[PDB]
């Protein structure tokens, strides 16, 4: 059950809280509230000025220990085991390298628990990150009421700084509401209604879009769309193709009714069963008009199989915040790696000093920084179940050779994660030839090591490196506990040699793979290839976002972002086989047909410029096209209508490894947002895409507006013989009326 | 030297192809141990709880009283559950589904289960609700025989006979599912159609107009003459035939197939008439086609039936 984000009655009522600063070092006794839908945490400070955080850019709430203590003097005599255990701090930002912390002290006991408990559900929650458009609109509501002058009202210049994409438009839809227009002046929270904000956007942000909808629907009498109209535009063009009418069954006039109740801002219509071109225009906005199923976005993969079948995130050096080289070494990344879903991560160990005795991570003696390894054991084990439930895989690049620092390390894995690490294998599965790989499920809440076996190798056990000689000597011994690690271009060898090998080795044994050393500023190879290929433990660099890592951490959102997509059916039955470079369909695998024509965008930018948007597909080589674009917008971003030909993909071979890629970019090819769409679960009709920033957080106000057509595959040739199975009762009818009338001549 | 033969299961929705494919799990795959069987009691709950609801649905349709008032007030509980969410099965709903399948009322609407849409073995598990009710109910075997889970997508079963081993692909049988079709159409060395004997008084779910055995007539028909199949035997299984046993005492052949006109109420001579539909006069098709009477749900019958068409395949290789 996947519930909607919920405020507890605390959390609006409000607590008292002591705001503090590492640097500056400052001070206000501030009453922290959250609105009651859950949108923004906000507090009045400095001289009355309401000071807000957008709770989808919240990325962690620590309290107690891991709340972050003022290690200067002057701040902690100001504010003081108790006093500790009501501190909150606030972790957020738009990526795991460029994060903000955000400091409280709870004046009343034991609050703080309650507010940070409560913070993390609200900003991991699902159904708020993929909530309507219509939601995310008020969103931007809810920030203007929120942002107010010491004296309570709503200054005007917000609202021109908001939608500051033609300003002197913007005046004018003020004006026509009953509301002030001038910069200098405010407006009373009183009359600055729900009702009026909508209004105000429907003159300043005019829908031809959409009037092009409704007649092309059927309605040369515009005023009105009956019942059935309706209906018959969600059934035969909303709903996907590709679904049973059992399962998933059409919409019944009674349940249709419904959402003209729900949405109806005019009561002419409402009594008597039609809709608006504003209740229409509110549906498509709508909670039940998504682009996705909440199905999809839930966790309901099959969590049962063995670990070798589902597809691993995994980070590559975690503790790098940049560059390779050059550059800091972070605790900091394991949090922000393990908070992102993440289930595999990097520690390079190397041995300590004569005067101490303490292991430390760092790359490879070049010119970074170090960090002590108790600190990194313990930053894992605070955020390695925190949101999600499934094991993770400790990458031990291990380099330490003593004894002595060996059985620390031994010891700290022991105490820190404690019952965690898993230390010995299970009854069901012992450690010898022929046994399955443990599923997910049978390790929920484990730490998995990996390092070299033969007190380090007495915690190695289901992950065990092994040089890789070929998957002919690797099926020679078959032990899915054995596993290896390839360099990018060693991976990349096997790929155009041995891919089909490949495959195979991946249905039992796992197989991690990382960048090779030559991308010093730490780039990203595109993972989809291995993972084509069924590769699990397809590791990249975390600290940078190019369109390889802005994939990564969008498809892993799915399945409730517990980091383990699982990989097709013919890619894990042993049985079975295929070839990941062909060129045409395969057998027993339903192929899929596309259509992406990009209609509109709304509020994409906050200025005067041309737009352009990007359609790829990322699955199979023959799958896989990456070259499709709209022309460079007319040169106004409040709401370009582009007039031009579907982007085509007709021929997707294997659709549950397509993933398509809607990205906005501005006349020059400045980032606006994109969106991870699978291609599997996408659902066919006129649909809002609410954009995302590139680590996958909703931006708010820009989305577009985009006609997907999600069919089956028909090989042109055999089209005739498709439809004759699909309404045999009207082909064989047809046939009758001939044999009927010829009947006669032949006698 | 061990040969691999496909074999397709094609028919209209709900003619009993997944039912077919437990049975052949049962004789010559794996079986059900008791870790299997608990897999459905989820399963059994959900079909008992999707009987009712669509039961009392109708109930407003088709504007049938029930006779005794407090069972007003069970139907508004029951009615108001969602299915999906059914792991569990105890009180009130329990005594709720009970009262209700006791109730005169409600009797009549089953017995009118044909103008409606109400999944077979509704009647095996209603009438057996104590013994499912109990707080330590082990699903048996024929339970999970008669669970129904609609079946989408293209799932291929292998199977280890003796001699060869058989590849036997399981399909859906809507009307979207067929557009499907085509991505199991090659390599095919037989096709087993299934129908429905039973549906010769009924409308499809997905056409409210159409005769469920106009669909599956027609679909065969057209099916069997399509140039992939030009080497590939013809199995065809009229399955349900317990069914029609007990329905064409009451529902007559004569008033939904014009052209029958041999004897009202009997079971033998309406079933061979739909053979000859199928079969006979079809001009596209000059292959021999091989039936067979089936019960798909009956575990010998299917045994027999298929350790004979099991020779029928391979002689013909
Ligand atoms: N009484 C009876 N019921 C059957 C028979 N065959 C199938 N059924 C029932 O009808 C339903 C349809 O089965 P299924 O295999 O899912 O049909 P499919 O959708 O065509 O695969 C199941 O719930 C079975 O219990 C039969 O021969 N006799
Ligand atoms: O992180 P870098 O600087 O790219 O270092 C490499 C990388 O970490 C490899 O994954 C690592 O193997 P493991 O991580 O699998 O140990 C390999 O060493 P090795 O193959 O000699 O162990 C290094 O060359
Ligand atoms: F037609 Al089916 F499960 F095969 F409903
Ligand atoms: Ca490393
Ligand atoms: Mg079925």
């Amino acid at each position: 059950q996947l519930e909607p984000p919920t405020v507890v009655e605390t959390l609006r009522r409000g607590s008292k809280f002591i705001k503090w600063d590492e640097e500056t070092s400052s001070r206000n006794l501030v009453t922290l509230r959250v609105d009651p839908n859950g949108f923004f945490l906000y507090w009045t400070g400095p001289n009355m000025e309401v000071d807000t955080l957008d709770i989808s850019s919240i990325r962690d709430t620590r309290t107690g220990r891991y709340a972050r203590l003022p290690k200067d003097p002057k701040i902690r005599e100001v504010l003081g085991a108790r006093l500790e255990e009501k501190l909150m701090t606030v972790v957020s930002g738009p990526d795991p390298v460029n994060t903000v912390f955000l400091n409280f002290m709870a004046v009343q006991d034991d609050t703080a628990k309650v507010w940070s408990e409560e913070l993390f559900k609200l900003a991991m929650n699902i159904l708020a990150q993929n909530a309507s458009r219509n939601t995310f609109l008020r969103k931007a509501y809810t920030k203007l009421k929120l942002q107010v002058n010491q004296d309570g009202r709503i200054p005007v210049k917000n609202i021109l700084k908001m939608f500051s994409a033609d300003k002197k438009r913007v005046e004018t839809a003020l004006e026509s509401c009953g509301l002030k227009f001038n910069r200098s002046e405010s407006i009373r929270p009183d009359e600055f209604s729900l009702e009026i904000f909508e209004r105000f956007l429907n003159k300043l942000c005019l829908r031809p879009d959409i009037d092009k909808i409704l007649l092309e629907i059927g309605a040369k009498g515009k005023p009105y769309l009956t019942l059935e109209q309706l209906m018959d535009f969600i059934n035969q063009k909303q709903r996907d193709p590709r679904l049973n009418e059992v399962l998933y069954p059409p919409l019944r006039p009674s349940q249709a009714r419904l959402l003209i109740e729900k949405y109806e801002p005019n009561q002419q219509f409402l009594e008597r069963d039609q809709m608006s071109m504003e209740g229409f225009s509110r549906y498509l906005g709508g909670e039940e008009n998504g682009i996705l199923p909440l199905e999809a976005l839930d966790l309901s993969t099959d969590m049962t199989q063995p670990l070798s079948a589902y597809f691993i995130n995994s980070s590559h050096n975690t503790y790098l915040t940049a560059g390779q080289l050059a550059g800091t070494s972070s605790v900091e990344m394991y949090r922000q790696a393990l908070l992102w879903g993440c289930r595999c991560v990097e520690l390079d160990v190397w041995k300590g000093r004569p005067p101490e005795e303490e292991p430390f991570i760092t790359h490879g003696f070049t010119m970074t920084t170090e960090v002590p390894l108790r600190d990194v054991l313990e930053a894992i084990a605070e955020t390695a179940f925190k949101t999600s439930p499934y094991p993770v895989i400790l990458s031990f690049e291990n380099h330490v050779d003593s004894a002595k620092q060996q059985a620390k390390m031994a010891e700290y894995c022991r105490s820190i994660f404690g019952d965690a690490l898993l230390i010995e294998p299970l009854d069901k599965y012992p450690l010898a030839p022929g046994v399955p790989l443990p599923s997910p499920q049978d390790l929920m809440g484990r730490i998995l090591v990996k390092n070299k076996k033969r007190e380090m190798s007495t915690l190695v056990n289901y992950i065990e490196p092994v040089k890789f000689k070929s998957f002919e000597a690797a099926r020679k011994r078959n032990k899915c506990f054995e596993m290896s690690s390839f360099v990018e271009t060693k991976a990349m060898e096997q790929l155009t040699k041995s891919p089909m090998e490949f495959v195979e080795y991946n249905k039992q044994q796992l197989s991690r793979i990382y960048p090779k050393g030559t991308r010093v500023d730490s780039s990203n190879y595109m993972p989809q290839l291995f993972w084509n290929v069924g590769c699990q433990l397809v590791a990249l660099n975390f600290q940078t976002l190019d369109v390889a890592m802005q994939l990564n951490a969008g498809v892993f959102e799915y399945n409730g972002r517990s980091g383990y997509l699982l990989k097709p059916e013919f890619m894990r039955r042993p049985d079975k086989s295929f070839d990941p470079f062909t060129e045409v369909i395969v057998d027993g695998i339903v192929a899929n047909a596309l259509r992406v024509k990009v209609i509109s965008g709304q509020f994409l930018s906050d200025r005067k410029v041309g737009i352009y948007v990007e359609v790829d597909m990322f699955g199979l080589p023959v799958d896989t096209r990456r070259k499709y674009r709209t022309r460079t917008s007319q040169g106004n971003s409040f709401n370009p209508v582009w007039d031009e030909e579907p982007f085509d993909f007709p021929k997707v071979v294997l659709p549950t490894l397509a993933s398509l890629r809607i990205a906005a970019f501005e006349e020059g090819g400045k980032f606006v947002g994109h969106r991870i769409l699978p291609v599997s679960a996408i659902r066919s009709g006129y649909h809002y895409v609410c954009l995302r920033n590139e680590a996958n957080q909703p931006l708010c106000l820009p989305a577009l507006l985009i006609y997907t057509e999600a069919s089956d595959y028909i090989p042109d040739d055999h089209q005739d013989y498709a439809e004759a199975l699909i309404n045999p009762i009207k082909h064989v009818s047809l046939m009758d009326q001939r044999a009927r009338q010829l009947a006669a001549l032949i006698g | 030297a061990r040969r691999e033969l496909k074999l397709l299961l094609l028919g209209t929705g709900e003619s009993g192809k997944s039912t077919f494919i437990k049975q052949m799990r049962i004789i010559h795959g794996s079986g059900y141990s008791d870790e299997d069987k608990r897999g459905f009691t989820k399963l059994v709950y959900q079909n008992i709880f999707t009987a009712m609801q669509a039961m009392i649905r109708a109930m407003d349709t088709l504007k049938i009283p029930y006779k005794y008032e407090h069972n007003k007030a069970h139907a508004q509980l029951v009615r108001e559950v969602d299915v999906e969410k059914v792991s569990a099965f105890e009180n009130p709903y329990v005594d709720a589904i009970k009262s209700l399948w006791n109730d005169p009322g409600i009797q009549e609407c089953y017995d009118r289960r044909r103008e409606y849409q109400l999944s077979d073995s509704t009647k095996y598990y209603l009438n057996d609700l104590d013994r499912v009710a109990d707080p330590s109910y082990l699903p048996t075997q024929q339970d999970v025989l008669r669970v129904r889970v609609p079946t989408t997508g293209i799932i291929e079963y292998p199977f280890d006979l003796q001699s060869v081993i058989f590849r036997m692909v399981d399909v859906g049988g809507q009307r979207s599912e067929r557009r499907k079709w085509i991505h199991c159409f090659e390599n095919v060395t037989s096709i087993m159609f299934l129908v429905a004997l039973s549906e010769y008084d009924q409308v499809l779910v997905e056409s409210d107009n159409e005769n469920r055995m106009e669909e599956s007539k027609a679909l065969f028909r057209t099916i069997i003459t399509y140039p992939w199949f030009q080497n590939s035997s013809v199995i065809l299984f009229l399955n349900k035939k317990d069914l029609l046993e007990e329905k064409i005492m009451y529902s007559h052949l004569v008033d939904y197939f014009p052209e029958y006109d041999g004897p009202q109420r009997d079971a033998q001579a309406a079933r061979e008439f739909i053979l000859k539909m199928f079969v006979d006069l079809n001009p596209d098709s000059d292959k021999i086609i091989y039936s067979h009477f089936t019960c798909a749900t009956d575990t010998e019958n299917i045994r027999f039936v298929f350790a004979a068409v099991k020779d029928t395949i391979l002689q013909l290789n």
